[PDB]
DNA sequence: TGCATCAGAGCCCAAAA
DNA sequence: TATAATGGGAGCCTCTGATGCA
């Protein structure tokens, strides 16, 4: 079909590689493909250079590292619950400074996880994403002192964990104080340690009249730099003997040591630029020629005084400005943990270079890599920034990799965050999306990288702009940081152009984010596109300019939750980004070079290239994602087809011919329906199920271990005590359910026996067994069964024993069986649907086709959406989307309407007119005239001012069709709806929240160990939590016995809950409750605290709630 | 050092197994199997015995270990009670 | 008033600080057992140092270590550094922590279930 | 005696994991 | 059961009330 694209904006550059923030960060960090001599000092390399050489006369030096090849490919790691990783080795030379002896060896440091092609990791078999972390850039900032006006605080901030923060203040007493680790002292003392004299300080700061005297302290000047260093050490470190070598070591490590104190590389540049100096390194001072030599402090002190006096050119810094906030990407975070483990490894090395043999030592004997392996293993498994990959659909993972978190180690906590950080800063323009953020507690903490944004080497987000010189728009694009952007006047991307020339007398531009009207002579740059302001998810919302931001937010976020549908289609109204998302996602498969297709299968595609070489592409079929949606690729080409470089070969999941397909295009009527549409609920036609729209495949993994016990081995067997052949029917000889079997709740998946607890033969069971004459078996039935509410078709079984090639399990485990069960899920009542504009609702009613509202020519609608959802939400894009969708339904076409440069109303009306000709002119030739009911509707419509009175019925119907309204017949009555109704094609997705997953109920079940209260959650067969607020509700109702049940018979009252069950199965009423067991726990816990808790009667005599059991 | 106390001599064997396995991993460029450790340990050691030794050496984990979410759930809360009926 | 000083320290019933075998045959245990273990070890060492007539420096270090150990058991983190399990930053959960807070005994299991 | 400073006390629910 | 060895090592919000200060 035709695809008609609107908009006049020509984008000079395409979107960058969308996962480059991940892929490029880690590639730069490992530098695996660089030959060692050519590596720059960055990532792991920089870490090695930092840790080495490791001194005492033994000295160990670092030569170079190398990364091997992965022991197992990616697919294999996922299968075997392995980390996809490479062996890391380091060439080290041991030197004896006394002897000269040199032993050199390459020591094995363990493995490092490798990133896959799409920017994710495989850690213990599961796919994970490392989320970038936003934080305050290192540097020197000046903020106003909130308590005392006209005063300022100078804050020197290094990288997290790479040094202390310093605060410079001018105290009310007049002396300038320095704050380090919460202690204050006169800054003059520290200045004296650097070798400063009254002359130098007088000439430097003298310019500021009254302030320099606060620096002057006679007593401090009396002591020489040596005396001042010992004095300061005694101020900062009470008790510790102030040995001169000891003091230098401490202060050196605190200030001048590049190993213990690291400003960023971004920290260094920001300091150099702010104070107008050049730093020789990343430390606040140096140790040179035996003494301390200042670097930062005097320039920082100079700027602070100049600001307090109000000298022009000294400013406070906006700390939420995106010039002072930078991103720590995968490479930086991992390298940080690498550096920690490396420092720990050095402790072991130095400790081993004393207690060992001074003669026989290799580098292999000296180095223990366990600390290093643990730091990396800790980061990847347990870090907060290492997250279980979101792969519900391909857009999910692309979005996850492009996410920015302000949380995690070294960042904000969630309760400790006020408005300022969560705000949308003016500098977010083009860098962080203003729309895509969580609606809940995390709003503003979790954000998304903008579509055209890229992170530079220093970690600042940059966005592209086109240069405009004289008035001509060049094609040269400049990526700017927020700080540099503030210098220029930047015109909007839609400003009219004839050729490359600006065609308007007054243009809309920004100066430091402030919008201003300006002459073309004043225009320095221009936006690349509208797209650059928003995230990838937001850019997928057509007519976004017509949607209130609060609803666009939900629209963005919910596309992440879209389930891959077996019939999935791309939307009839696209934004033009839907091809790029699939291609960068790597879900879909494309041709490497030009060639001809040799073979096409469900499982594989063979392509013959220009070289003559025959390349085979295997296809991923029905694989289970982290969230249990089916990822499967389908071949879109045929044998003998000539393909070009980059032509589509196979469609990934949730893609249609290479376009992102998150849902279906359905025919919707906007109208109330008998209250089944009420309060965002949705009414749908049974026709959707009939043609398998909104049907999705889901796979669940079940697992069971057979292990060695002290009571004897668990065995996975088909021989299970007391089971009929009916119960075992679908189990094979070995006890595993057969592939292709249908399993329902209660069915056995894997048969397993466990040796009976050592108490086991109860005397009651002994007599019972004796009566029937069946020996009580030694083992009990522990078989894995289908949980309540689950089940499907068995598509896979994996069995792994001990002692079979290639497999070694965790200690004690004989064998592991995994069963993959698939289900085809038809849309049903309670499943959740949404569109891209933030309209979301649960399916409340499925009507038979004869009840569905229908057009005069007999076509029934698919979905009925209530109009009451539009006006309060103010998301009108869905309305425009429906109108253009109506034209396309009859014209047989789809559209690309870009965001903010889109199809406008007049253009949509033209298409609607051409459509009416097809919807109506066809009929007039077929020998049918206007309907009687169409006449009644036209009458009511002319009473509403929709149609012009006096025109023919055909003319009036067309007037309504240009308004997107049609005559609609109620399938129940046959009578029309008394008014014309908005009908068109809408793109609607079936989201990840499905009633099948959430429906849960419990009579009785598992209880917790200490509290004896029911466990939580559906997976444990838990009970619902009746919490503090629920009790209040029962209290306010005065329902004392209902509440008492919740607190006793229905929870941790053991005698009570036991007695209640027996009563109910006997038809008796439930008995009076007893003491809740968790109160007894409370009493004993208070006794453990040496508090005597006594229950008393009205006579103040003790009442024993333990019934004699705890008293002698 | 252990919540479950181990005889001093048995701790010596466990530590020997660690040193041995760590050496083996440093020459082999990967973690050794149970069988490779049994060779390195000399006579008397087969793969089964290396596994049994590792099982005894496992330290318990806290019931108070946090479970995802936020600071909202404990590991012990997900453990059913099999003793009380 | 002298009851505010402890001579005999109570020991909570074992099932309220359980040692249980989980699914894999692995053991999971309450933090209180480690807090008690620290206490017992230091107390026994104190008995031994006393019987062997150690200098006052040794006895004082031991006694102050003993107070801190009781402190960790009853309210950990209240005074001084919170006692943690090795290779974890997680403070061990003491009796005070069990009683109080959103996750404590009163609000979690008593005013709601 | 009237003012400052610091230690310690709190910071939504249910759901999930 | 014996060469001699002798002092550690690290860090990221508001209200209310007691405590220590002119
Ligand atoms: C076990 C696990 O993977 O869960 C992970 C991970 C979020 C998810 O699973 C999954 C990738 C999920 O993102 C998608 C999925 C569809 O989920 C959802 O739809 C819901 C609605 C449920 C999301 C929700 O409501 O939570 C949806 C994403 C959509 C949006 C708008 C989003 O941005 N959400 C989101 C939600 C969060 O809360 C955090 C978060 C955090 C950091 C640094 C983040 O950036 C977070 C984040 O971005 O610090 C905190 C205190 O704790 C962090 C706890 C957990 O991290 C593990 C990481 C390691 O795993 C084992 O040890 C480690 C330990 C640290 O816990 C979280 C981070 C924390 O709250």
């Amino acid at each position: 079909m035709e695809i008609k694209r609107f908009g006049r904006i020509r984008e000079v550059i395409p979107l960058p590689p969308l996962t480059e923030i991940q892929v490029e960060s880690y590639r730069r960090a490992l530098q695996a493909d660089v030959p060692p001599e050519k590596r720059e000092n960055v990532g792991i390399q920089a870490a090695f250079r930092e840790t080495f050489p490791i001194e005492e006369g033994l000295v160990l030096d670092f030569l170079e590292y190398r990364l091997g090849e992965p022991p197992f490919p990616q697919d294999e790691c996922r299968e075997k619950d392995l980390t996809y990783q490479a062996p890391l080795y380091a060439r080290l030379q041991l030197i004896h400074k006394d002897t000269g002896l040199i032993k050199e060896d390459e020591v094995f440091l363990g493995h490092i996880p490798l990133m896959t092609e799409d920017g994710s990791f495989i850690i213990n078999g599961a796919d994970r994403v490392i989320v970038s972390q936003i934080h305050r850039s290192p540097g020197v900032y000046f903020t106003p002192d909130p308590a005392r006006p006209g005063r300022y605080i100078a804050s020197i901030i290094p990288l997290p964990k790479r040094g202390p923060w310093i605060d410079l203040e001018v105290e009310p007493n007049g002396v300038v104080s320095m704050k380090v680790n919460k202690r204050k002292f006169p800054l003059v003392l520290l200045l004296r340690v650097l070798g400063y004299d009254q002359e130098t300080l007088a000439r430097e700061l003298g310019a500021y009249g009254e302030l320099v005297q606060g620096l002057m302290d006679e007593s401090v000047f009396a002591m020489r730099p040596e005396e001042a260093l010992i004095r300061l050490f005694t101020l900062l470190r009470p008790g510790d003997p102030p040995k001169r070598d000891k003091a230098v070591a401490y202060v050196y490590g605190l200030i001048a040591d590049p190993r213990r104190y690291d400003l960023g590389e971004a920290g260094r540049y920001k300091a150099e630029e702010k104070l107008g100096i050049r730093l020789s390194g990343r430390t606040l001072a140096r140790f040179e020629d035996g003494e301390f030599k200042d670097e930062v402090f005097l320039p920082t002190l100079r700027y602070l005084f100049a600001l307090t006096a109000g000298v022009p050119g000294h400013e406070v810094d906006d700390i939420d400005h995106l010039g002072n906030r930078r991103i720590r990407t995968v490479g930086e975070l991992m390298t940080d943990q690498f550096r920690v483990g490396l420092a720990r490894l050095a402790r072991g090395v130095r400790e081993r270079m004393l207690m060992g043999s001074e003669d026989s030592l290799t580098p292999a004997k000296l180095v223990n890599s366990r600390p290093l392996e643990a730091a990396i293993r800790e980061f990847f498994s347990r870090s907060q920034l290492s997250q279980f990959k979101d792969e519900t659909n391909p857009l999910s993972s692309l979005r996850h990799k492009r996410r920015i978190s302000a949380l995690g180690p070294g960042g904000l906590t969630r309760e400790r965050a006020g408005f300022d950080v969560r705000d949308v800063h003016r500098t977010h323009y083009g860098r962080i999306c203003p729309v895509e953020t969580p609606e809940g507690a995390n709003i503003g903490l979790i954000t998304s990288l903008a579509a055209y944004a890229r992170v530079d080497e220093l970690g600042f987000i940059r966005t592209p702009y086109r240069r405009v010189v004289g008035g001509v728009v060049t094609d040269e694009v400049v990526y700017m940081t927020a700080t540099e952007e503030d210098r220029y006047t930047i015109a909007q991307a839609n400003t009219p152009l004839e050729g490359n020339r600006i065609a308007a007398e007054r243009v809309v531009a920004r100066r430091k984010g402030e919008p201003v009207i300006v002459s073309p002579e004043e225009v320095e740059f221009m936006d690349v596109s509208p797209k650059q302001v928003f995230s990838v998810n937001t850019n997928l919302i057509p007519f976004l300019e017509h949607d209130d931001a609060n609803r666009a937010l939900m629209g963005s976020n919910m596309q992440t939750q879209a389930v891959p549908l077996i019939r999935a289609q791309a939307p009839v109204v696209m934004t033009g980004l839907e091809e790029r998302v699939v291609r960068d996602s790597l879900a879909a498969l494309y041709a490497e070079e030009d060639g001809e297709v040799a073979k096409v299968d469900g499982n594989r595609i063979v392509v013959r290239y220009e070289d003559g070489r025959l390349v085979e592409y295997p296809l991923r079929r029905f694989y289970r994602s982290n969230q249990g949606t089916a990822l499967d690729q389908r071949p879109r080409v045929v044998v003998g087809q000539r393909v070009r470089k980059g032509d589509l070969l196979a469609d990934g999941p949730a893609s249609e011919n290479g376009f992102l397909a998150l849902g279906q295009n359905v025919l919707v009527a906007i109208m109330p329906f008998d209250g089944y549409n009420f309060e965002d609920a949705i009414v749908i036609s049974e026709e959707l199920l009939k043609r398998d729209f909104y049907t999705s495949i889901h796979i669940e993994r079940y697992e069971i271990e057979a292990r060695d016990t002290k009571l004897g081995p668990e065995r996975i067997t088909r021989d299970i005590p007391h089971l009929s052949e009916a119960a075992l029917r679908d189990l094979d000889e070995e006890g595993v359910v057969r592939i292709g079997a249908e399993v329902k709740p209660g069915d056995i998946l894997v048969g397993r026996t466990s040796f009976k607890g050592e108490s086991e033969p109860t005397p009651e069971e002994r007599l019972l067994r004796s009566i029937f004459g069946e020996k009580a078996r030694d083992v009990k039935d522990t078989s894995l069964r289908v949980p309540p509410g689950e089940g499907g078709i068995v598509v896979r079984t994996v069995r792994l024993r001990r002692g079979d090639p290639g497999v070694e399990l965790k200690p004690g485990v004989r064998e592991v069986v995994r069963v993959y069960v698939a289900q085809k899920r038809k849309l049903q009542v309670g499943d959740k649907l949404a569109n891209r504009h933030g309209n979301k609702g649960v399916v409340a009613k499925i009507l038979p086709v004869e009840d569905m509202p229908h057009l005069p020519d007999g076509t029934p609608v698919d979905v009925i959406l209530n109009p009451l959802g539009v006006p309060s939400r103010m998301n009108l894009g869905q309305i425009l989307e429906t109108h253009l969708g109506l034209a396309g339904y009859f014209l047989g076409q789809r559209y690309i309407s870009p965001i903010f440069d889109g199809a406008k109303e007049p253009e949509i009306k033209e298409l609607l007119a051409q459509a009416f000709e097809v919807y109506f002119g066809k009929r007039k030739g077929e020998g049918f005239g206007v309907d009687k009911r169409e006449v009644e509707v036209l009458r009511r419509a002319e009473k509403l001012g929709l149609v012009t009175p006096g025109k023919t019925p055909e003319e009036q119907l067309k007037e309504l069709f240009l308004q997107g309204k049609v005559v609609l017949y109620d399938g129940r009555t046959g009578e029309p709806i008394e008014g014309p109704i908005v009908v068109g094609q809408m793109f609607i997705m079936k989201l990840y929240h499905m009633v099948e997953d959430k429906m849960h109920a419990r009579s009785t079940g598992p209880y917790s160990l200490i509290t004896q209260q029911p466990l939580g959650g559906k997976a444990q067969f838990g009970g619902q939590r009746f919490g503090e607020m629920e009790v209040w509700a029962l209290e306010a109702y005065g329902a004392a016995h209902t509440l008492q049940e919740m607190l006793t018979l229905k929870s941790d009252d053991i005698e009570g809950r036991n007695a209640a069950y027996e009563a109910i199965i006997k038809g008796e009423d439930v008995p009076e409750p007893s003491v809740p067991e968790s109160f007894r726990v409370l009493v004993k816990e208070l006794q453990a605290l040496a508090l005597d808790v006594q229950t008393l009667d009205e006579k103040d005599n003790p009442v024993d709630i333990f019934e004699g059991l705890a008293s002698k | 050092a252990r919540t479950i106390r181990i005889p001093v001599h048995m701790v010596e064997t466990i530590n020997k197994l660690s040193r041995t396995a760590r050496q083996l991993q440093q020459e082999l460029g990967r973690e050794p199997t149970y069988e490779e450790i049994a060779e390195a340990m000399g006579p008397g050691w087969d793969a089964k015995r290396v596994e049994e030794t590792l099982k005894i050496a496992q330290e318990p984990v806290s019931l108070e270990t946090p479970i995802g979410d936020e600071k909202d759930s404990f590991y012990g809360d997900f453990i059913p009670d099999e003793h009380l009926p | 008033p002298e009851w505010m000083i402890l001579e005999a320290v109570p020991v909570l019933p074992p099932d309220l600080r359980p040692m249980v075998q989980v699914d894999g045959g692995r053991f999971a245990t309450s933090d209180l057992n480690d807090l008690y273990r620290r206490l017992i070890n230091r107390n026994n060492r104190l008995k031994k140092l006393l019987a062997q007539g150690a200098p006052e420096i040794i006895i004082r270090n031991e006694k102050r270590m003993l107070q801190e150990a009781v402190d960790a058991l009853l309210d950990n983190g209240r005074r001084g550094a919170p006692v943690t399990n090795p290779g974890s930053d997680r403070p061990l959960r003491s009796l005070t922590d069990i009683l109080s807070g959103k996750q404590g005994r009163f609000r979690q299991n008593l005013l709601g279930k």
